């Protein structure tokens, strides 16, 4: 539940991705028969359902500080990873705590009777 | 769908009198709010967006306010060109529900 | 009013190479579209074209001499240069660095440097 | 660094003291670091404003960061600018760098000036978006794609053929810097303010037709404002 | 490349003479032409601009004319100080070209 | 600046369908994915729908029963809506006007066209 | 990208709806990405067939991937080929790239021809195997090794000194190219088909 | 590779078959890879001893590793040494390398000799600490910061401006190698043994003051033992 950016926000995200689900032909899979490099990109346009995009722009805005401060702390030149580490800390905060039923963890199922 | 309302159904005022209009939404949408105005025989013009802010070229008299389920519009020192229909709108995704509407009247 | 200046290499053996230069002491040459260039008058002859240089990074050459001629510049010092491969006695001439004079319509270039000359031996 | 979690139709900060499992991180493909176009914040696209947004500073070495797929940019820039002595200015892009995948109007600049600084730097810290790597520095050549990046937790020829407006620079890295649009070997139009690439595009109505079209060995530089064109106002 | 000629190649002169000189181009210059004056030991100062206007700081004796491939330079009320080599140039196209030159011989 | 051109108001026979259209007065419409809204009988607005300006994909208000045909023709700078099964109670001002999620973009329709039946 | 779990005497694809603990991933060192030699599929070893298996295409920039080691290769290749104008063809290997450690018959090619393409590409998409980095492109110099990467979940001088047959190329980037073995500074033996490296090695009975 | 857990006021090695949850890895920021100064083991800092600690060997290619924040190094070294034919010796530092953040006395060497090997090699397997990257090899230019690294599981202008001592080398990579301190364009003093940077700093009591100061077209090189200064003992 966070506040939307105070910049005007353009809700229409005509966008592109490298995602391409499936592989109709193995030739697409083979680099020799692969698409021109820009061909990996695919495109569509997001609409701001549930107000998420303007909030996203604020998320990015706040993130330019959080991220760059981190980037200054990095020693890697091209910082290819980060989110993987975030997944690691998700798990570290989720696991190794005490956890039978009473602790607020482990997604405990209702007891069988 | 989010429901929206506005009041007073109309608001008479003398010219140069400050007025306010208020509106509500059935759920808190974190200020995805907007207001519009029109003269009779004229299309609505956006006045306000994002709850509290104004479309450029809207005079300083206007002021957006509130968030979520409760919000309002104030016009300081109302002028004759400003008497007209008013609307509110939902921007938290679609459909873009509108307020019940209000209209200014001249004293 | 620009103190366009001339400089260049000294006497050279024919079949040699020569570099010539000029500078605009009275003008930054920072206006976009400044045009400068060179021409020569061997033996009291008319205004043979040699080259054009623009502040907009445009270069032109007299194609008959272009095979042996190159334009260079050093704007930080308001400098213009020409280099000529295979210089020989046919290249001895009166020379001038030049600049647009009306400066911006119909060329008119027009404005002249101090004048320089080239000889061989 | 907090991430926005999409839940109950809203973004939520991930940096909380409870990892509620209402959202399940079933895989690493729910992770996102998507780039966003700076332009989508209502940020000015004037070529001079772009210059105004860059720091032009010598400094601590540049970094880039890997980021996720995101929105098309309408305006982006390519740069050939060099120091007044013809020295290279701004590092050439590093290997594997290419311009952003979908800018519709990549602007390009050429010419020289002091071109202050080493890496420039964005004044807001906005990332340049080259292809899939966000940057703290402006690279020569490839498209700048100014933008920002958000991290969130998840629950046809024109796509590259579009691109407009190339111009000369007079000076660089300072408020006095000027830019001139070039078409048909003609240099005109200071791009002073409020001119969309399309505003400029319609001015190709002048090429060999409505004014302009020199009858001389070369271009005369008309000023942007026939009033706009500043026909015959080159000097 | 483009042929340029001028005439008369030489003109005998006396004071008060109306000097007439012309410049011809193989190609249609369209008035993008200029004229120049020169004396030994000196640069070939500009005389005519855009096939007609005297260059500023040119004496008002000097005039010029024409369009297309034909142009002229004339001197009203000639003074002995006007003896000079004279030239013209084509600015409508390049490589740049110039007239064969003329001279004046007072006597 | 974009303006959404449309023909003047018109009488229709009952059971009529009408293909409403609007032509943008400029290029910005191409990224707009314009909205449709309505004022039946001068009443406060009902959102009607929107059409993607690149793909022509659409959404509509689910209270706008029987929807409308919705199409786009980017090459014509135009977008379309079609009224269905009309009756006099459907008289309304029909807007091609675009209600942006936020002020970063906007477009509107001032033509004042109303479809009526009898 | 599926992985095969080794259990119950068979490989099992990782994409199942339960991560059964009958096998335990006690550590990251059970992970494997071992390379396999393309040749182990009965794939032809003819020097021309190698050319027949290479795409010779201009294209999207090359990538390499870190992978676990692998089976010995009997045959692998080195390239010095340049375009007929003497231009370099195929990128030189990048630093840290080196030839596969255990090919028994690294083969080499030199000489010039059109050498079509810039990233070549394997026609099967098979990885070039350069030491611990698999590749989508042929690198100049260093040994290529053909193969594919398998990903699985786990529950002496002759080893590299073997290697034979270096040859000249007449033309390049086509299967019209001639390959000629060089011996005693003589260029002969077209290598067109059915010649093992040892078949070729015994030809030195003529030297 | 063992890591030390801090628990009950002592370090504990992590390479055990039981993971007791008395200690919890609540986040990745409890992990450390901190560098340590080799000198903190009582290791000699004499420039000749430093040479004695390096392998001077051609070999398997060098590697570096990212490491954590840690103690200041009092003594560190910079190298310009080249092979007798004037060829470069020891690889140049890799891009982004800079000297260690806190060396108090970086010792710099110049001159030539055989400079055996290509990768040197620390004889202890100790890592040179360049900025944030530990190394198996000596890099030219930037500061060596010899040291070791440990991994852990956790529960003023002088800070950079300090640095003294630069000297010539005669020969290299062998224990016949000689090193000569240089100040005020005077090369002097073989450095014997046991000389702190401060001992050597004290030798600047002779610069424009107590003796020395050659009266000739250039420096005379005194041989160290006024007895130490070895005034007039240059041959
Ligand atoms: C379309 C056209 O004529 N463009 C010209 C180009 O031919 C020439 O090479 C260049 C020199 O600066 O000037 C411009
Ligand atoms: C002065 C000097 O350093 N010379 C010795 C040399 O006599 C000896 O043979 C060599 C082998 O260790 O080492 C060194
Ligand atoms: C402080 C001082 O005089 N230092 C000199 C320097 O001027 C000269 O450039 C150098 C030449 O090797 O020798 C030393």
């Amino acid at each position: 539940a966070i506040v939307n950016a105070q910049p005007k926000c353009n809700p229409n995200l005509h966008y592109w991705t490298t995602q391409d689900e499936g592989a109709a032909i193995g030739l697409a899979w083979i680099p020799y028969f692969g698409p021109a490099a820009e061909g990996i990109y695919t495109e569509g346009l997001m609409h701001n359902q549930d107000g998420l995009i303007c909030g996203l722009r604020q998320l990015a805005n706040e993130t330019t500080q959080a991220l760059q401060l981190f980037l200054r702390a990095t020693t890697e030149l091209r910082t290819f990873s980060i989110l993987n580490r975030k997944a690691i800390d998700f798990l570290l905060q989720r696991w190794g705590g005490t956890c039978h039923i009473l602790g607020p963890d482990c997604c405990i199922e209702p007891h069988d009777w | 769908d989010i429901q929206m309302t506005q009041s007073p159904a109309s608001l008479s005022a003398s010219v140069g009198e400050t007025v306010t209009i208020t509106c509500r939404a059935s759920e808190n949408i974190y200020s995805y709010l907007a207001w519009y105005q029109q003269k009779q025989g004229k299309s609505p013009q956006l006045l306000v967006y994002n709850a509290k802010t104004l479309i450029e070229g809207v005079p300083s008299r206007f002021s957006g306010s509130g968030s979520g389920t409760q919000f309002s519009l104030k016009i300081n020192s109302l002028q004759p060109e400003d008497f007209g229909s008013y609307f509110c709108q939902h921007h938290f995704g679609t459909p873009f529900t509108f307020g019940s509407g209000t209209e200014l009247e001249i004293k | 009013d620009v103190k366009l200046l001339e400089s260049g290499g000294g006497l050279v053996q024919p079949g040699g190479s020569l570099k010539l230069s000029c500078a605009a002491s009275g003008f930054s040459l920072s206006t976009s579209g400044v045009g400068v260039g060179w021409f020569r008058q061997p033996s009291g002859k008319g205004l043979e074209w040699l080259a054009l240089i623009w502040w907009d990074d445009d270069k032109y050459y007299n194609p008959s001499l272009k095979s042996q001629l190159s334009i260079s510049k050093d704007f930080s010092r308001n400098q213009v240069f020409l280099k000529i491969s295979n210089v020989d006695i046919a290249d001895t001439a009166t020379y001038y660095c030049a600049r647009r004079d009306p400066f911006g319509y119909d060329n008119a270039m027009g404005y002249w440097g101090q004048g320089t000359s080239v000889t061989v031996s | 660094i907090p991430l926005g979690v999409i839940h109950n139709s809203t973004l939520q900060v991930s940096d909380v003291d409870k990892l509620v499992c209402r959202d399940k991180l079933s895989s690493t493909n729910q992770l996102r670091s998507v780039g966003l176009n700076l332009e989508g914040n209502g940020v000015a696209t004037d070529v001079p404003s772009a210059t105004k947004r860059w720091g032009f500073r010598s400094g601590v070495p540049p970094k880039v960061v890997n980021y996720e797929a995101g929105e098309w940019a309408e305006n982006c820039y390519n740069l050939e600018i060099k120091k007044p002595d013809g020295s290279e200015c701004l590092p050439a892009a590093p290997d594997g760098i290419r311009g952003f995948p979908r800018c519709r109007y990549v602007h390009k600049v050429s010419g020289t000036g002091p071109c202050a600084g080493d890496f420039a730097f964005h004044k807001e810290g906005a990332f340049f978006l080259y292809d899939r790597l966000a940057s703290t520095v402006i690279y020569r050549g490839t498209t700048f794609a100014e933008g920002v990046v958000a991290f969130l937790i998840l629950p046809p020829s024109s796509g590259y053929y579009s691109t407009t407006i190339r111009y000369q620079a007079t000076g660089f890295g300072t408020n006095e810097t000027e830019y001139l649009f070039e078409v048909d070997n003609l240099t005109y139009v200071q791009l002073e303010s409020r001119f969309t690439p399309q505003f400029l595009l319609q001015l190709n109505e002048t090429i060999y037709t409505s004014g302009k079209r020199s009858n001389t060995t070369g271009k005369l530089i008309w000023k942007v404002n026939r009033k706009i064109r500043s026909e015959e106002l080159s000097f | 490349d483009i042929v340029m000629t001028q005439s008369p190649l030489s003109l005998s002169t006396s004071v008060g003479d109306r000097v007439s000189l012309t410049c011809k181009a193989s190609q249609n210059v369209g008035t993008a032409v200029a004229w120049y004056q020169q004396k030994p030991g000196q640069s070939p100062k500009l005389l005519i601009y855009s096939a007609s206007n005297r260059y500023t700081g040119v004496p008002d004796r000097f005039t010029g004319s024409g369009s297309g491939t034909d142009f002229t330079l004339t001197i009203s009320n000639m003074q002995s100080e006007d003896l000079a080599d004279y030239f013209c140039q084509q600015y409508s196209s390049y490589p740049l070209t110039f007239g064969a030159g003329t001279k004046l011989e007072l006597r | 600046e974009v303006q959404l051109q449309e023909s003047g108001p018109e009488l229709e026979m009952p059971g009529a369908s009408v293909k409403i259209s609007c032509k943008a007065s400029g290029s910005s419409f191409t990224g707009f994915s314009m909205n449709w809204v309505k004022q039946s009988n001068g009443k406060s607005l009902e959102w009607i729908g929107n059409i993607d300006t690149y793909y022509g994909g659409t959404t509509y208000n689910q209270k706008f029963k029987g929807k409308a045909t919705l199409t786009v023709d980017k090459s014509s700078s135009t977008a379309y809506m079609q009224l269905k099964s009309l009756t006099s109670e459907d008289s309304a001002v029909y807007y091609c006007a675009r209600s942006a999620y936020y002020g970063s973009t906007f477009a509107y329709w001032g033509q004042g066209t109303l479809v009526t039946v009898s």
